[PDB]
């Protein structure tokens, strides 16, 4: 399922600064955001598709769609889980 | 309506002040730590502050029915003519 | 008014720079902004609603406007010793 | 383990009494000075990181109950409790 | 280069207040995420980030004139007013 | 040559009066902002580099005598002194 | 130094300002017009000014209690 | 030894007395006005750091008799006895 | 309602509703100080505060006790109403 | 060993931007410091570990898993000591 | 090997403030620049930098009681209190 | 020639996280600064080594001193345009 690609150039394009909330709800450690921080030192978007990338390695094939469109609901992102929810709709 | 306030959180942002925004957004499903948080990143800088409260409400409030809260929240708020600012910011920008 | 602001600010205190550039069309909204950032500061606050008056106008005819805005409401009592300097 | 309450712990309170508890359980103020400089207008990665050095210094071993004592000592009640539910 | 002299005009006379300038140019807020991580303590060169994202994104469309509307549209014109005169000496 | 009593100088002064002694030479107001919004929360560094921003608009030649025309036309002889004395 | 005992128990732009930076401190206030107004009048011959502004406002209580708390 | 105790002993103590106290002992106005334009409208920070200053410029040895001394050259004996009290309590 | 209990109290009503569960002198003059002319905001700010401070408990019978005790009952509870 | 080998990992899993300090403490030269840090700069859990290897390959018999522990409890890394030690307890038991 | 010891004793004592103490350990502000752009969120090792150049350019001069003399001037008591503890101790 | 390199010592010792203005001025584009910018994440004096490289090797036969602090003045730097006087005087006097 490659709509989680779809989904991933949603979230890089919409979370910036508290990019950290979601390595934190997600499954990512703390030594491990501080190494994605040190890997991208100035940009900001690559370390929040980073974050999600290691993510779904960990998860594998447990988590598609909807174990993002609801990890972006405990850390409120309530805005960017509607709009990964509108593009898997379309298409 | 069905508006995308997407692209109208800076300009609405601006049009508001910050003890204002401060109270609707605490009176709106906001709690203490978010705002102190804003405070304590953007010390000194409130044409900052403003959006990045808007941007954490609206974050947090999704995308449907998140205009007509905010005018019925400034509705009872009795300040209904920032209400009729924003409508027609919106209705020139559409 | 091309860099006069720092020596008129000197003459005026906050009550006549904010009433002025409120006369001129400074919004609400940014009058706030600068307090809120520099409160318990008030020789910065003259300042820089002064040079955002000074850029939401613009460049041409700076002077004429604040020789009638400094003067109009029975203040031309002090508004003599601003054209000194100048 | 405290170790998956310290995300949240920083997200359910302000950043200065944090501060003031990571001290007073004994943290120099060179380490203070450290965080706050390691993340500018970055408050929630300062909180995280000021709870997470106290965790440090503190140890595992028995980790919670004094946080949650030393809280009820400086009248955090709320969140002495309020950690306990999520 | 035409733009570039008109550029250096707007990098060195507004400072806090480009975040305006960069939302009311067609600039998303991760991008100035993205402007305020690249340089943290840094003003100048973030106004010349955000001014060379506009660009980008306008390509042909973005010439002066524009440019002068647009800031004229941000409430502020001195700077529209230096650039214009800068290009009618240059 | 004040290249090397810059921030003795400095720390003499507050940055209300530092930031009108720029002002008063004739720096630019985006300077102010970028400094400012360079060095947040530190006042020492703040005072320093518009102390070196000063110098950098005005010159070696004719800096001290400069400097102490500014703060004697501003009523200030209690600060001005104190640079003659350290330096 | 020497304006923190001279607080004692006692361009009007500076003093318009410094009204309105600190309305809710009175101590702190007072403090701050009395030092810019020391600076103002010069860095010599302080305590003779000091006295002469004193002896002109009617108040040599202060000056006397001035002098017990120079010596 | 006062290192571990620059934070209670501001907690206790206000800013206005603070302030007050360490302009009686050797400090100048271009680092209270430097303190005072950092920690903007936060009067914690404020107070740790004029406490830290002081205990800075005044080294390790003669603190807390100095702190006491200064406390007594003024109105302040119910803050002493409330210092004392304190230390006493926690030592 | 903080800021409608702040306009509502007046400032002897607040001070003692402060001081009726054991607000700290040095937490009064630190609210005070880290917020000038924006009475709201740091009225808003000692009330959380208190809230803290108080628990959970003993707070809805704690502003009664203080509104009985301003002999101002009838009004504070039309404030509380409206809240919740 | 593997004894050792399962204390790095916690310290590689839960040191961040202090590994410098730890070094320092764990008789690591500053330019030895200096030339790790521009060696991996955009892996910080690979300096962790060479910052452990240059320990583990100098003290060589001295460098036990109680000397590790103890000298992370000398430079304030109490939690993650505690952490190898309930490894080395559990591991004890085979 | 003793002034080693004695940069751990300020290097995890001294914070924010570590500018007076390198301008008054004769070290250049463009060397100052250059180590806050070197660490930019490693304020200790800015200090551990600052003290390591002002040793390489004092040399033999480089001794605990320069250190501690200059700390004592520019109103760093403690610190240098401290690190007179410590060698004392020693 | 060596008279040359003198006076790049200087400037490299007197600026140091301004040196985008003397790229922008001495005819740097900025995605070279933003090539020296990544290539030196650390080093502020070989950034502006950098800068004044390039734009000597653009200049030619025109890199001259007088050029140079004609330069270093037009972009607002006077402090460094006394020190760079300075020293071509003393090499003049010294051959």
């Amino acid at each position: 399922e490659e709509d989680l690609c779809a989904a991933f150039n949603v979230i890089c394009d919409n979370v910036g600064k508290d990019w950290r909330r979601l390595a934190r709800q997600l499954k990512v450690s703390d030594t491990k955001i501080d190494s994605i921080e040190d890997r991208y030192p100035r940009n900001l978007t690559e370390r929040v598709r980073e974050s999600l990338r290691i993510w779904k390695n960990t998860e594998k094939e447990n988590a598609t769609v909807a174990h993002l469109v609801g990890a972006l609901r405990s850390c409120q992102m309530n805005l960017v889980a509607d709009l990964v929810q509108e593009v898997q709709q379309a298409r | 309506s069905d508006v995308d306030l997407s692209k109208y959180i800076t300009t609405i942002a601006g049009v508001m002040t910050l003890s204002q925004v401060k109270g609707f957004v605490r009176k709106n499903g906001v709690n203490e730590a978010k705002i102190d948080e804003i405070k304590n990143d953007n010390v000194q800088d409130t044409a900052e502050q403003k959006v990045q409260l808007l941007r954490n409400w609206h974050q947090l409030h999704g995308k449907k029915e998140a205009y007509d809260t905010l005018i019925k929240d400034l509705k009872k708020a009795n300040l209904c003519t920032l209400a009729e600012k924003i409508q027609t910011i919106i209705l020139k920008d559409i």
